[PDB]
């Protein structure tokens, strides 16, 4: 998840 | 004093996005952890490849070493953390109990303790021993974006979205304070000094602060980077001149003077988000890992 923007 | 930090490696071993690089305490390795569901461990001070670890069912999104630098722990988007063997690459534990994207992760400095944050917006205390949960704080009302033990372990600094960084009592899971922007930015990262004193609080206003939690007042303010859109980590570099090290959405490793505020070096190579530093244990020694259309690791080198 930290690789895709929230 | 101004660093003078040079690339020495850099490290291809992902086929996805890398999302957290850590060096162990004893300065031997440098773990990376990536959206392509596997963990990567290499020699720190020649990037050679050690091993790769595999378990998780989807990516990962951050690792963590235990203080004896024998344990590694995970959080990933399978819902769970996990507690691995390094030396044999064994998943030890499953740590189960977030319903969402387990997003961060920290042992304590005793290493009995993992703390983790979730986009579930909780935080929970695990026992590394049993793999039990010991406490779920309801910490946050948006995903929980860093987690991290001062070196006292009594204390955890959480942030998230929700644009709060809070303090909680380990004992006792008690938030002890929160920390309140008026403006409220959506806070992507946050760490304690190397002293307890202070924590480093990233916020997606392309800012990063130094604040006393106690007293609630920022006492330094680093900018010039670019920070709107991912949980970028920071660190304290100590080895030697006294540095703050982020990574940036314009693809440079930052460096700034943790006093005067001033970049003092840019580090450059990488041709994607570097989404993530860290800062060897007793070198000076930087990593860095970018997202998808990089997908490499970096070991850069100074001499102060």
């Amino acid at each position: 998840a930290r690789t895709e923007v929230y | 004093v101004k660093p003078n930090y040079a690339l020495k490696f850099t490290l291809a071993g992902h086929t996805k996005a890398v999302s957290s690089v850590k060096f162990s305490p004893n300065g031997e390795w440098l773990a990376s952890s990536s959206a392509d569901k596997l963990i990567k461990i290499w020699g720190a001070y020649d990037g050679k490849f050690e091993k790769t670890i595999s378990g998780h069912k989807l990516g990962i999104s951050d690792v963590a070493w235990s203080s004896d630098s024998n344990l590694l722990v995970s959080a990933s988007d399978d819902k769970t953390l996990k507690i691995w063997d390094v030396s044999s690459g064994k998943c030890l534990k499953t740590l189960k109990g977030h319903s969402n994207y387990v997003f961060c992760c920290n042992f304590n400095p005793q290493s009995n303790l993992i703390v983790s944050g979730s986009f579930d917006e909780s935080v929970r205390i695990w026992d590394v021993k049993t793999g039990k949960c010991l406490k779920t704080l309801p910490a946050h009302s948006d995903p929980v974006s860093a987690v991290h033990f001062n070196r006292d372990g009594s204390l955890i600094v959480s942030s998230s979205y929700d644009g709060l960084c809070r303090i909680w009592d380990t004992a006792s899971g008690q938030c002890l304070k929160t920390l309140i922007d008026d403006d409220n930015p959506p806070v992507s990262f946050v760490k304690f000094s190397p002293n307890g004193k202070y924590i480093l609080a990233a916020t997606l206003d392309n800012t990063l602060k130094l604040w006393d939690y106690s007293k609630g007042k920022c006492l330094k303010t680093y900018t010039g980077h670019k920070n709107e859109k991912y949980c970028i980590f920071a660190n304290f570099s100590v080895t030697g001149g006294k540095w703050i090290v982020s990574g940036s959405e314009d693809n440079l490793v930052y460096i700034w003077n943790l006093q005067t505020k001033e970049i003092v070096q840019k580090l450059q190579g990488h041709t994607d988000v570097v989404i993530s530093t860290a800062c060897h244990p007793t070198e000076n020694i930087i990593a860095s890992a970018a997202l998808e259309n990089d997908k490499t690791i970096k070991l850069w080198k100074s001499d102060c």
